């Protein structure tokens, strides 16, 4: 059952859609992810060509951009759910400036 | 810190290089680093283009900051970055080269 939910919750989070005729002769379908659906506000953070450099300021704009459109969203309020490093970074990021 | 990446065509004719750091305090030092490349991508190699920085501290009056001949420009440099005391909000740059390199340019600011 922990290896069942797993795979949802990897498949909700990185499918694709597709439609295929199976071995059997009949249907195969995979759903698709959420990152599928998510295409207007997609970033690659670090350095070099293609991505954008990681700053408090960059932090601040990709978090704002979210409200821009208050949508079915009541009380304006957002759930995230991020990796421990990225919130150590975070953390350590905003250390430097003059205000947090 | 990293401007373009790639053709010289493609480098922009107008970098914004205002930069809102530190403290309200106004930035007071720049600094250019050109690095060139051979065909492909990764392998650093020489050039044959010239480059020419020029800045503005109201974006139309520009003052000459220097220029960077690519032929010096491989895995050890030897000319010496341009440098800039002052405050500018607007660079400008100009090649003089056959084009199709891929080059680094990177600014460097300070309080």
């Amino acid at each position: 059952m922990f290896d069942y939910y797993r795979d949802v919750e990897m498949a909700f989070i990185y499918g694709r859609k597709s439609e295929t005729v199976g071995e059997n002769g009949k249907p195969e379908r995979t759903t698709g992810g959420l990152l599928n659906f998510i295409t207007t506000n997609r970033t690659q953070f670090g350095t070099g060509a293609g991505k954008t450099e990681l700053t408090e300021d960059s932090l601040i704009d990709f978090f704002a951009n979210v409200f821009n459109y208050d949508g079915q969203g009541a009380g304006n309020q957002r759930i995230a759910f991020v990796g421990n490093t990225a919130l150590t970074k975070i953390n350590k990021l905003a250390r430097n400036s003059p205000s947090t | 810190m990293l401007v373009h990446y790639g053709k010289l065509s493609d480098m922009p004719t107008v970098v914004d290089v205002n930069t809102t750091m530190g403290t309200d305090v106004p930035e007071d030092l720049l600094e250019i680093y050109v690095g060139c490349y051979a065909a492909d991508g990764k392998t650093p190699a020489a050039g044959t283009g010239v480059l020419t920085f020029h800045g503005s501290w109201n974006g139309v009056h520009k003052r000459l900051i220097g220029t960077v001949d690519l032929a010096a420009a491989g895995e050890v440099i030897a000319y010496n970055p341009p440098l800039m005391f002052g405050g500018c909000k607007k660079l400008f740059v100009s090649y003089t080269g056959v084009g199709t390199q891929i080059v680094d340019v990177y600014v460097h600011r300070g309080e």
